Protein backbone atom coordinates (compact mmCIF):
# COMPACT_ATOMS: atom_id res chain seq x y z
CA UNK A 1 0.00 0.00 0.00
CA UNK A 2 1.83 3.28 0.96
CA UNK A 3 6.07 2.39 1.80
CA UNK A 4 8.68 2.25 -0.91
CA UNK A 5 10.01 -0.72 -2.46
CA UNK A 6 13.38 0.23 -0.94
CA UNK A 7 15.84 -1.05 1.77
CA UNK A 8 16.05 1.28 5.11
CA UNK A 9 17.14 0.42 8.73
CA UNK A 10 14.07 -1.07 10.39
CA UNK A 11 12.75 -4.40 10.74
CA UNK A 12 9.38 -5.00 11.16
CA UNK A 13 9.23 -8.34 13.54
CA UNK A 14 6.84 -7.26 16.75
CA UNK A 15 9.93 -7.42 19.23
CA UNK A 16 9.11 -8.71 22.69
CA UNK A 17 11.10 -9.69 25.40
CA UNK A 18 11.76 -13.66 24.81
CA UNK A 19 10.85 -14.36 28.66
CA UNK A 20 7.82 -13.01 28.59
CA UNK A 21 7.05 -15.44 25.31
CA UNK A 22 4.90 -18.75 25.87
CA UNK A 23 7.67 -21.92 26.61
CA UNK A 24 7.35 -24.22 23.14
CA UNK A 25 5.65 -23.81 19.99
CA UNK A 26 5.84 -24.90 16.30
CA UNK A 27 6.46 -22.27 14.02
CA UNK A 28 4.84 -23.29 10.67
CA UNK A 29 6.57 -22.26 7.31
CA UNK A 30 6.42 -23.06 3.35
CA UNK A 31 8.47 -24.27 0.91
CA UNK A 32 8.78 -24.18 -2.50
CA UNK A 33 10.69 -27.89 -2.99
CA UNK A 34 12.30 -30.31 -1.46
CA UNK A 35 16.19 -29.06 -3.11
CA UNK A 36 18.19 -31.39 -4.59
CA UNK A 37 21.06 -30.85 -2.66
CA UNK A 38 21.20 -29.33 1.21
CA UNK A 39 25.17 -28.30 0.75
CA UNK A 40 23.92 -24.61 0.67
CA UNK A 41 27.94 -23.99 -0.91
CA UNK A 42 27.31 -25.99 -3.48
CA UNK A 43 26.23 -25.14 -6.87
CA UNK A 44 22.55 -27.35 -6.45
CA UNK A 45 22.30 -26.44 -3.36
CA UNK A 46 22.57 -22.41 -2.99
CA UNK A 47 18.53 -21.80 -2.36
CA UNK A 48 17.55 -19.00 -0.49
CA UNK A 49 14.99 -21.11 1.10
CA UNK A 50 16.85 -24.14 2.15
CA UNK A 51 19.77 -21.32 2.91
CA UNK A 52 17.34 -19.18 5.11
CA UNK A 53 16.01 -22.98 7.13
CA UNK A 54 19.98 -23.44 7.65
CA UNK A 55 20.42 -20.39 9.45
CA UNK A 56 18.59 -21.76 12.27
CA UNK A 57 21.25 -24.61 12.32
CA UNK A 58 24.39 -23.43 11.76
CA UNK A 59 27.14 -20.85 13.07
CA UNK A 60 27.11 -17.52 11.52
CA UNK A 61 30.52 -15.21 12.41
CA UNK A 62 28.57 -12.20 12.68
CA UNK A 63 24.80 -10.79 13.36
CA UNK A 64 23.77 -8.37 10.82
CA UNK A 65 21.44 -5.42 12.23
CA UNK A 66 18.12 -3.52 10.40
CA UNK A 67 20.65 -1.16 8.84
CA UNK A 68 23.25 -3.93 7.73
CA UNK A 69 25.65 -3.23 10.62
CA UNK A 70 27.58 -6.60 11.95
CA UNK A 71 28.48 -7.24 15.56
CA UNK A 72 30.56 -10.64 16.75
CA UNK A 73 27.92 -13.20 17.22
CA UNK A 74 29.99 -14.33 20.52
CA UNK A 75 28.05 -17.55 20.91
CA UNK A 76 30.19 -18.87 18.16
CA UNK A 77 33.11 -16.46 18.10
CA UNK A 78 34.94 -15.25 21.48
CA UNK A 79 36.03 -11.99 19.39
CA UNK A 80 36.96 -11.72 15.55
CA UNK A 81 39.62 -9.36 14.76
CA UNK A 82 40.90 -7.17 11.92
CA UNK A 83 44.58 -8.40 13.60
CA UNK A 84 46.08 -6.06 10.28
CA UNK A 85 44.51 -4.09 8.01
CA UNK A 86 47.37 -3.98 4.67
CA UNK A 87 47.83 -7.21 4.24
CA UNK A 88 44.75 -8.11 5.72
CA UNK A 89 45.11 -10.69 8.34
CA UNK A 90 41.81 -11.83 10.51
CA UNK A 91 41.38 -14.15 13.48
CA UNK A 92 38.40 -16.01 14.01
CA UNK A 93 38.36 -17.32 17.78
CA UNK A 94 35.91 -19.75 18.26
CA UNK A 95 33.74 -20.63 21.27
CA UNK A 96 34.92 -23.35 22.84
CA UNK A 97 31.53 -24.37 23.80
CA UNK A 98 30.86 -25.03 20.21
CA UNK A 99 30.08 -28.07 19.05
CA UNK A 100 29.35 -29.58 16.18
CA UNK A 101 25.81 -31.87 16.23
CA UNK A 102 28.20 -35.25 15.86
CA UNK A 103 29.82 -33.80 19.04
CA UNK A 104 33.16 -33.12 17.29
CA UNK A 105 34.07 -29.63 18.34
CA UNK A 106 34.14 -26.48 16.25
CA UNK A 107 37.88 -25.79 15.57
CA UNK A 108 40.09 -23.99 12.94
CA UNK A 109 40.01 -26.80 10.50
CA UNK A 110 36.37 -25.80 9.74
CA UNK A 111 37.32 -22.36 8.54
CA UNK A 112 40.23 -23.78 6.55
CA UNK A 113 38.62 -26.47 4.99
CA UNK A 114 35.79 -24.54 4.02
CA UNK A 115 37.96 -21.82 2.69
CA UNK A 116 40.15 -23.93 0.44
CA UNK A 117 36.47 -25.93 -0.67
CA UNK A 118 35.39 -22.22 -2.31
CA UNK A 119 38.53 -21.14 -3.05
CA UNK A 120 38.56 -22.24 -6.64
CA UNK A 121 42.04 -24.42 -6.15
CA UNK A 122 40.77 -27.86 -6.95
CA UNK A 123 38.15 -27.88 -9.22
CA UNK A 124 36.57 -30.81 -8.09
CA UNK A 125 34.39 -28.64 -5.58
CA UNK A 126 31.24 -27.51 -7.65
CA UNK A 127 30.79 -24.42 -5.57
CA UNK A 128 27.88 -21.83 -6.32
CA UNK A 129 30.20 -18.73 -4.64
CA UNK A 130 33.94 -18.20 -3.71
CA UNK A 131 32.70 -15.29 -1.16
CA UNK A 132 36.46 -14.03 -1.49
CA UNK A 133 38.03 -17.76 -0.28
CA UNK A 134 40.22 -17.10 -3.50
CA UNK A 135 41.57 -13.98 -2.36
CA UNK A 136 43.24 -15.68 0.86
CA UNK A 137 46.82 -16.54 0.40
CA UNK A 138 46.80 -19.48 4.36
CA UNK A 139 44.37 -20.06 6.69
CA UNK A 140 46.71 -21.31 9.64
CA UNK A 141 46.35 -22.79 13.50
CA UNK A 142 46.74 -19.49 15.68
CA UNK A 143 47.44 -19.97 19.82
CA UNK A 144 45.38 -23.33 20.57
CA UNK A 145 42.96 -25.70 18.14
CA UNK A 146 40.28 -23.14 18.43
CA UNK A 147 41.73 -20.32 16.59
CA UNK A 148 42.55 -19.66 12.55
CA UNK A 149 43.97 -16.72 11.11
CA UNK A 150 43.22 -16.11 8.00
CA UNK A 151 45.86 -13.93 5.86
CA UNK A 152 44.85 -12.49 2.53
CA UNK A 153 46.98 -11.76 -0.69
CA UNK A 154 45.02 -9.15 -2.11
CA UNK A 155 41.93 -6.69 -0.15
CA UNK A 156 38.66 -8.12 0.16
CA UNK A 157 36.40 -5.60 2.53
CA UNK A 158 33.92 -7.87 2.56
CA UNK A 159 35.48 -10.22 4.77
CA UNK A 160 32.74 -10.62 7.11
CA UNK A 161 30.25 -11.88 4.36
CA UNK A 162 32.17 -14.76 4.10
CA UNK A 163 31.01 -16.95 7.21
CA UNK A 164 27.44 -14.26 8.19
CA UNK A 165 24.80 -12.92 6.12
CA UNK A 166 24.13 -15.60 3.29
CA UNK A 167 27.66 -17.12 4.14
CA UNK A 168 27.47 -19.46 7.13
CA UNK A 169 30.26 -22.07 8.32
CA UNK A 170 30.04 -25.54 7.63
CA UNK A 171 31.61 -28.78 9.47
CA UNK A 172 34.91 -30.01 7.89
CA UNK A 173 33.64 -33.59 7.40
CA UNK A 174 31.23 -31.64 4.94
CA UNK A 175 33.75 -29.62 3.03
CA UNK A 176 37.09 -31.73 3.35
CA UNK A 177 37.11 -33.27 -0.14
CA UNK A 178 35.06 -32.89 -3.37
CA UNK A 179 33.30 -36.26 -2.59
CA UNK A 180 31.74 -35.32 0.43
CA UNK A 181 30.72 -31.34 -0.74
CA UNK A 182 29.32 -32.76 -4.07
CA UNK A 183 27.76 -35.53 -2.62
CA UNK A 184 27.57 -35.69 0.80
CA UNK A 185 24.39 -33.74 1.24
CA UNK A 186 21.85 -34.82 -1.30
CA UNK A 187 19.39 -36.71 0.91
CA UNK A 188 19.54 -34.33 4.32
CA UNK A 189 22.00 -32.03 6.19
CA UNK A 190 25.20 -33.32 7.09
CA UNK A 191 26.20 -32.03 11.09
CA UNK A 192 25.25 -29.19 12.22
CA UNK A 193 25.80 -26.56 15.66
CA UNK A 194 23.12 -24.28 16.23
CA UNK A 195 19.70 -23.32 18.15
CA UNK A 196 17.67 -25.88 16.15
CA UNK A 197 18.52 -29.44 14.59
CA UNK A 198 17.28 -30.63 11.14
CA UNK A 199 15.80 -34.01 12.78
CA UNK A 200 12.85 -34.97 10.35
CA UNK A 201 12.85 -35.34 6.62
CA UNK A 202 9.77 -37.06 5.39
CA UNK A 203 9.97 -37.01 1.80
CA UNK A 204 5.98 -38.31 2.11
CA UNK A 205 4.67 -35.71 3.94
CA UNK A 206 6.99 -33.08 2.18
CA UNK A 207 8.08 -31.94 5.47
CA UNK A 208 11.19 -31.01 7.29
CA UNK A 209 11.37 -30.39 11.21
CA UNK A 210 13.90 -28.57 13.08
CA UNK A 211 13.57 -29.20 16.74
CA UNK A 212 15.55 -27.61 19.85
CA UNK A 213 19.40 -28.87 19.01
CA UNK A 214 20.25 -30.65 22.84
CA UNK A 215 24.51 -29.47 22.55
CA UNK A 216 23.17 -25.85 21.91
CA UNK A 217 25.25 -23.96 24.54
CA UNK A 218 23.30 -20.61 24.04
CA UNK A 219 20.24 -19.08 24.65
CA UNK A 220 17.64 -22.31 25.22
CA UNK A 221 15.17 -21.27 22.37
CA UNK A 222 11.46 -20.41 22.69
CA UNK A 223 9.75 -22.94 20.23
CA UNK A 224 9.92 -26.41 20.28
CA UNK A 225 9.74 -26.45 16.69
CA UNK A 226 10.16 -25.25 12.97
CA UNK A 227 8.35 -27.29 10.83
CA UNK A 228 8.55 -26.25 7.06
CA UNK A 229 6.04 -27.58 4.63
CA UNK A 230 6.38 -28.29 0.94
CA UNK A 231 3.75 -25.72 -0.86
CA UNK A 232 2.92 -24.51 -4.19
CA UNK A 233 2.88 -20.84 -4.89
CA UNK A 234 -1.00 -20.73 -5.18
CA UNK A 235 -1.21 -22.67 -2.10
CA UNK A 236 0.63 -20.28 0.32
CA UNK A 237 -2.10 -17.76 1.10
CA UNK A 238 -4.89 -20.37 1.77
CA UNK A 239 -2.50 -22.20 3.85
CA UNK A 240 -2.36 -19.15 6.11
CA UNK A 241 -6.25 -18.44 5.98
CA UNK A 242 -6.65 -22.72 6.71
CA UNK A 243 -4.12 -22.23 10.08
CA UNK A 244 -1.50 -24.91 8.48
CA UNK A 245 1.14 -22.78 8.23
CA UNK A 246 1.77 -19.36 10.37
CA UNK A 247 3.88 -17.00 7.74
CA UNK A 248 4.27 -16.54 4.23
CA UNK A 249 5.28 -13.83 1.83
CA UNK A 250 3.24 -11.36 0.13
CA UNK A 251 4.03 -10.70 -3.46
CA UNK A 252 1.34 -9.26 -5.29
CA UNK A 253 -1.64 -6.64 -4.25
CA UNK A 254 -4.45 -9.37 -4.30
CA UNK A 255 -2.09 -11.46 -2.23
CA UNK A 256 -2.16 -8.55 0.42
CA UNK A 257 -5.72 -8.07 0.30
CA UNK A 258 -6.42 -11.99 1.18
CA UNK A 259 -3.84 -11.49 3.93
CA UNK A 260 -4.47 -8.03 5.12
CA UNK A 261 -8.92 -9.49 4.95
CA UNK A 262 -7.47 -12.35 7.39
CA UNK A 263 -8.24 -12.20 11.40
CA UNK A 264 -5.08 -13.11 13.39
CA UNK A 265 -2.86 -12.08 9.99
CA UNK A 266 -0.62 -9.00 10.60
CA UNK A 267 1.32 -7.23 7.38
CA UNK A 268 5.01 -6.30 7.98
CA UNK A 269 7.11 -4.66 5.80
CA UNK A 270 10.96 -4.35 5.90
CA UNK A 271 12.29 -4.37 2.28
CA UNK A 272 15.38 -6.58 1.74
CA UNK A 273 18.12 -6.73 -1.09
CA UNK A 274 16.49 -9.30 -3.57
CA UNK A 275 15.19 -9.01 -6.96
CA UNK A 276 13.64 -10.79 -9.80
CA UNK A 277 15.37 -10.18 -13.48
CA UNK A 278 15.58 -11.56 -16.80
CA UNK A 279 18.88 -13.34 -17.41
CA UNK A 280 20.66 -13.83 -20.60
CA UNK A 281 22.40 -16.61 -22.06
CA UNK A 282 25.46 -15.43 -23.96
CA UNK A 283 27.00 -19.25 -24.18
CA UNK A 284 28.29 -20.57 -27.91
CA UNK A 285 25.43 -22.35 -30.09
CA UNK A 286 22.82 -19.78 -28.12
CA UNK A 287 20.76 -17.34 -30.21
CA UNK A 288 22.04 -14.57 -27.90
CA UNK A 289 25.07 -15.62 -28.07
CA UNK A 290 25.51 -12.11 -30.40
CA UNK A 291 26.39 -9.29 -28.24
CA UNK A 292 24.31 -6.66 -30.47
CA UNK A 293 21.07 -9.05 -30.58
CA UNK A 294 21.03 -9.47 -26.41
CA UNK A 295 20.93 -5.23 -26.66
CA UNK A 296 18.41 -5.06 -29.10
CA UNK A 297 16.12 -7.56 -27.84
CA UNK A 298 16.95 -5.58 -24.37
CA UNK A 299 15.21 -2.67 -25.80
CA UNK A 300 11.67 -4.51 -26.41
CA UNK A 301 11.13 -5.45 -22.86
CA UNK A 302 9.38 -2.54 -21.03
CA UNK A 303 10.66 -3.71 -17.42
CA UNK A 304 8.53 -0.21 -16.33
CA UNK A 305 5.33 -1.53 -17.13
CA UNK A 306 6.04 -4.79 -16.30
CA UNK A 307 7.17 -3.49 -11.95
CA UNK A 308 4.33 -0.99 -12.09
CA UNK A 309 2.22 -4.33 -13.02
CA UNK A 310 3.86 -6.64 -10.69
CA UNK A 311 4.03 -4.23 -7.53
CA UNK A 312 1.47 -1.69 -7.98
CA UNK A 313 -0.78 -1.41 -4.91
CA UNK A 314 1.67 -3.21 -2.92
CA UNK A 315 4.27 -0.29 -2.82
CA UNK A 316 3.91 3.40 -3.49
CA UNK A 317 4.98 4.83 -6.82
CA UNK A 318 6.43 0.96 -8.17
CA UNK A 319 9.58 1.28 -10.31
CA UNK A 320 11.94 -1.46 -11.27
CA UNK A 321 15.73 -1.94 -10.16
CA UNK A 322 17.80 -0.08 -12.19
CA UNK A 323 21.06 -1.59 -10.62
CA UNK A 324 22.71 -4.95 -10.66
CA UNK A 325 25.11 -4.21 -7.79
CA UNK A 326 22.97 -2.27 -5.10
CA UNK A 327 18.59 -1.75 -4.86
CA UNK A 328 16.67 0.96 -4.01
CA UNK A 329 17.66 2.65 -0.87
CA UNK A 330 21.30 1.08 -1.00
CA UNK A 331 23.89 3.75 -0.80
CA UNK A 332 25.40 3.85 -4.51
CA UNK A 333 22.14 3.27 -5.95
CA UNK A 334 22.02 4.83 -9.49
CA UNK A 335 20.05 4.23 -12.35
CA UNK A 336 22.72 2.47 -15.16
CA UNK A 337 19.64 1.06 -17.34
CA UNK A 338 19.71 3.85 -19.96
CA UNK A 339 21.99 1.83 -22.21
CA UNK A 340 19.08 -0.50 -22.46
CA UNK A 341 16.36 1.86 -22.39
CA UNK A 342 12.77 0.62 -23.43
CA UNK A 343 12.54 1.99 -27.42
CA UNK A 344 10.89 -0.58 -29.58
CA UNK A 345 11.43 1.34 -32.94
CA UNK A 346 15.27 1.50 -32.00
CA UNK A 347 15.26 -2.24 -31.36
CA UNK A 348 13.52 -2.73 -34.44
CA UNK A 349 16.28 -0.67 -36.51
CA UNK A 350 19.41 -2.80 -34.65
CA UNK A 351 17.37 -5.91 -35.50
CA UNK A 352 17.19 -4.79 -39.39
CA UNK A 353 20.65 -3.73 -39.42
CA UNK A 354 21.85 -7.17 -37.82
CA UNK A 355 19.84 -9.10 -40.60
CA UNK A 356 16.58 -9.94 -38.43
CA UNK A 357 14.28 -8.91 -41.12
CA UNK A 358 10.81 -9.28 -41.17
CA UNK A 359 10.32 -12.27 -43.52
CA UNK A 360 8.03 -14.24 -41.61
CA UNK A 361 5.94 -14.09 -39.13
CA UNK A 362 8.61 -13.22 -36.91
CA UNK A 363 11.93 -11.61 -37.65
CA UNK A 364 14.50 -14.34 -39.56
CA UNK A 365 18.11 -14.86 -40.49
CA UNK A 366 19.54 -17.30 -42.10
CA UNK A 367 17.06 -19.77 -42.52
CA UNK A 368 16.43 -19.14 -38.30
CA UNK A 369 13.29 -17.41 -36.29
CA UNK A 370 14.25 -15.17 -34.00
CA UNK A 371 12.89 -16.90 -30.69
CA UNK A 372 13.71 -17.09 -27.73
CA UNK A 373 13.03 -19.88 -24.71
CA UNK A 374 12.42 -18.05 -21.54
CA UNK A 375 12.49 -20.26 -19.34
CA UNK A 376 10.74 -19.27 -15.55
CA UNK A 377 9.47 -20.94 -12.09
CA UNK A 378 5.52 -21.99 -13.53
CA UNK A 379 3.50 -19.47 -11.07
CA UNK A 380 0.95 -16.61 -11.29
CA UNK A 381 2.98 -13.54 -10.82
CA UNK A 382 6.13 -15.59 -12.67
CA UNK A 383 4.09 -16.41 -15.82
CA UNK A 384 2.52 -12.82 -15.84
CA UNK A 385 6.21 -11.75 -15.94
CA UNK A 386 6.67 -13.60 -19.35
CA UNK A 387 3.57 -12.72 -20.55
CA UNK A 388 4.05 -9.20 -20.61
CA UNK A 389 7.77 -9.67 -22.56
CA UNK A 390 6.11 -11.65 -24.74
CA UNK A 391 3.59 -9.29 -25.66
CA UNK A 392 6.02 -6.21 -26.17
CA UNK A 393 8.57 -8.31 -27.77
CA UNK A 394 6.13 -9.62 -30.43
CA UNK A 395 5.86 -6.46 -31.09
CA UNK A 396 9.09 -6.06 -32.71
CA UNK A 397 9.11 -9.34 -34.17
CA UNK A 398 10.82 -11.37 -31.81
CA UNK A 399 8.92 -14.30 -30.33
CA UNK A 400 9.31 -15.47 -26.74
CA UNK A 401 8.71 -18.68 -26.22
CA UNK A 402 7.12 -19.57 -22.52
CA UNK A 403 8.71 -22.44 -20.85
CA UNK A 404 7.29 -22.57 -17.42
CA UNK A 405 9.17 -25.25 -14.97
CA UNK A 406 8.92 -26.71 -11.41
CA UNK A 407 9.91 -28.81 -9.54
CA UNK A 408 13.54 -29.65 -7.45
CA UNK A 409 15.70 -29.08 -10.65
CA UNK A 410 14.52 -26.37 -11.72
CA UNK A 411 18.26 -24.88 -10.95
CA UNK A 412 20.14 -27.77 -11.32
CA UNK A 413 18.33 -29.21 -13.99
CA UNK A 414 17.67 -25.98 -16.48
CA UNK A 415 19.33 -22.62 -15.17
CA UNK A 416 22.34 -24.42 -13.72
CA UNK A 417 23.10 -26.10 -17.59
CA UNK A 418 22.06 -22.98 -19.92
CA UNK A 419 18.83 -25.10 -20.46
CA UNK A 420 17.23 -21.18 -22.13
CA UNK A 421 17.74 -18.42 -23.56
CA UNK A 422 15.96 -15.99 -21.16
CA UNK A 423 15.78 -17.23 -17.65
CA UNK A 424 13.34 -15.82 -15.08
CA UNK A 425 14.44 -15.83 -11.80
CA UNK A 426 15.42 -13.88 -8.53
CA UNK A 427 18.92 -13.38 -6.58
CA UNK A 428 18.77 -12.57 -2.65
CA UNK A 429 21.33 -10.41 -1.59
CA UNK A 430 22.28 -9.40 1.67
CA UNK A 431 24.30 -6.29 3.72
CA UNK A 432 27.83 -7.15 1.32
CA UNK A 433 26.84 -6.40 -1.99
CA UNK A 434 30.29 -6.59 -3.48
CA UNK A 435 30.29 -10.26 -2.61
CA UNK A 436 28.14 -10.36 -5.57
CA UNK A 437 30.73 -9.35 -8.43
CA UNK A 438 32.80 -12.57 -8.63
CA UNK A 439 29.84 -14.94 -8.11
CA UNK A 440 27.88 -13.86 -11.08
CA UNK A 441 29.72 -11.56 -13.28
CA UNK A 442 32.93 -12.32 -13.66
CA UNK A 443 33.54 -14.29 -16.91
CA UNK A 444 34.58 -17.19 -14.84
CA UNK A 445 32.09 -16.67 -12.44
CA UNK A 446 30.48 -19.91 -10.46
CA UNK A 447 26.90 -18.66 -10.70
CA UNK A 448 27.53 -16.72 -14.04
CA UNK A 449 24.96 -19.26 -16.03
CA UNK A 450 24.70 -17.05 -19.23
CA UNK A 451 28.50 -17.21 -19.57
CA UNK A 452 28.28 -13.44 -20.13
CA UNK A 453 31.35 -11.24 -19.59
CA UNK A 454 34.29 -9.75 -21.04
CA UNK A 455 37.96 -8.75 -20.30
CA UNK A 456 36.77 -4.70 -19.05
CA UNK A 457 33.87 -6.18 -16.94
CA UNK A 458 36.97 -8.32 -15.08
CA UNK A 459 39.14 -5.69 -14.62
CA UNK A 460 36.68 -3.12 -13.64
CA UNK A 461 35.70 -6.04 -11.01
CA UNK A 462 39.43 -6.29 -9.83
CA UNK A 463 39.43 -2.44 -9.49
CA UNK A 464 36.55 -2.16 -7.45
CA UNK A 465 37.52 -5.09 -4.84
CA UNK A 466 41.12 -3.71 -4.95
CA UNK A 467 39.80 -0.23 -3.47
CA UNK A 468 39.86 0.23 -0.02
CA UNK A 469 37.97 3.28 -0.12
CA UNK A 470 34.00 2.37 0.63
CA UNK A 471 33.17 5.49 -1.44
CA UNK A 472 35.48 5.39 -4.18
CA UNK A 473 34.83 1.64 -4.23
CA UNK A 474 31.39 2.07 -4.42
CA UNK A 475 31.73 4.29 -7.52
CA UNK A 476 33.97 1.85 -9.10
CA UNK A 477 31.14 -0.88 -8.55
CA UNK A 478 28.97 1.59 -10.71
CA UNK A 479 30.97 1.23 -13.28
CA UNK A 480 30.86 -2.43 -13.20
CA UNK A 481 27.35 -1.47 -13.61
CA UNK A 482 27.35 0.20 -16.52
CA UNK A 483 28.99 -2.82 -17.97
CA UNK A 484 27.23 -5.05 -17.15
CA UNK A 485 24.28 -3.46 -18.48
CA UNK A 486 26.09 -2.27 -21.91
CA UNK A 487 26.74 -5.88 -22.49
CA UNK A 488 23.00 -7.24 -22.41
CA UNK A 489 24.16 -9.50 -19.10
CA UNK A 490 20.83 -9.35 -17.32
CA UNK A 491 17.85 -6.89 -17.31
CA UNK A 492 16.86 -6.44 -13.46
CA UNK A 493 12.95 -5.57 -12.51
CA UNK A 494 11.65 -5.62 -9.83
CA UNK A 495 13.34 -5.41 -6.01
CA UNK A 496 11.15 -7.23 -3.26
CA UNK A 497 8.51 -5.35 -1.69
CA UNK A 498 9.33 -7.02 2.06
CA UNK A 499 5.64 -7.56 2.50
CA UNK A 500 5.38 -10.87 4.83
CA UNK A 501 1.96 -11.90 6.34
CA UNK A 502 2.68 -13.55 9.89
CA UNK A 503 0.32 -15.12 12.46
CA UNK A 504 -0.54 -11.93 15.02
CA UNK A 505 0.63 -14.36 17.91
CA UNK A 506 4.28 -14.42 16.51
CA UNK A 507 6.42 -12.33 18.29
CA UNK A 508 10.63 -11.60 17.39
CA UNK A 509 9.48 -12.97 13.97
CA UNK A 510 8.44 -10.91 10.75
CA UNK A 511 10.01 -8.57 7.89
CA UNK A 512 13.60 -8.39 8.90
CA UNK A 513 14.79 -6.51 5.73
CA UNK A 514 19.05 -6.22 6.24
CA UNK A 515 18.37 -8.21 9.23
CA UNK A 516 19.32 -11.57 11.00
CA UNK A 517 16.81 -13.33 12.98
CA UNK A 518 17.39 -14.39 16.27
CA UNK A 519 16.07 -17.91 16.34
CA UNK A 520 16.53 -18.03 20.54
CA UNK A 521 13.88 -15.43 20.78
CA UNK A 522 11.28 -16.28 18.29
CA UNK A 523 8.31 -16.85 19.93
CA UNK A 524 4.56 -16.99 20.68
CA UNK A 525 3.06 -14.07 22.86
CA UNK A 526 0.83 -15.41 25.60
CA UNK A 527 -3.14 -14.67 25.53
CA UNK A 528 -3.44 -10.56 26.27
CA UNK A 529 -0.31 -9.60 25.31
CA UNK A 530 -1.42 -6.40 23.53
CA UNK A 531 1.81 -4.28 24.30
CA UNK A 532 4.59 -3.12 21.82
CA UNK A 533 7.64 -1.27 23.53
CA UNK A 534 9.29 -1.51 20.36
CA UNK B 1 23.00 -11.57 -4.21
CA UNK B 2 24.64 -15.30 -3.23
CA UNK B 3 21.74 -17.70 -3.20
CA UNK B 4 18.91 -17.92 -5.63
CA UNK B 5 15.11 -18.40 -5.96
CA UNK B 6 12.65 -19.64 -8.26
CA UNK B 7 10.12 -16.74 -7.40
CA UNK B 8 9.84 -13.05 -7.08
CA UNK B 9 11.21 -12.05 -3.63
Amino acid sequence: ADRRAAVGTTSDINQQDPATLQDGGNLRLSLTDFPPNFNILHIDGNNAEVAAMMKATLPRAFIIGPDGSTTVDTNYFTSIELTRTAPQVVTYTINPEAVWSDGTPITWRDIASQIHAISGADKAFEIASSSGAERVASVTRGVDDRQAVVTFAKPYAEWRGMFAGNGMLLPASMTATPEAFNKGQLDGPGPSAGPFVVSALDRTAQRIVLTRNPRWWGARPRLDSITYLVLDDAARLPALQNNTIDATGVGTLDQLTIAARTKGISIRRAPGPSWYHFTLNGAPGSILADKALRLAIAKGIDRYTIARVAQYGLTSDPVPLNNHVFVAGQDGYQDNSGVVAYNPEQAKRELDALGWRRSGAFREKDGRQLVIRDLFYDAQSTRQFAQIAQHTLAQIGVKLELQAKSGSGFFSDYVNVGAFDIAQFGWVGDAFPLSSLTQIYASDGESNFGKIGSPQIDAAIERTLAELDPGKARALANQVDELIWAEGFSLPLTQSPGTVAVRSTLANFGATGLADLDYTAIGFMRRHHHHHHH
Amino acid sequence: ASPFSPDPP
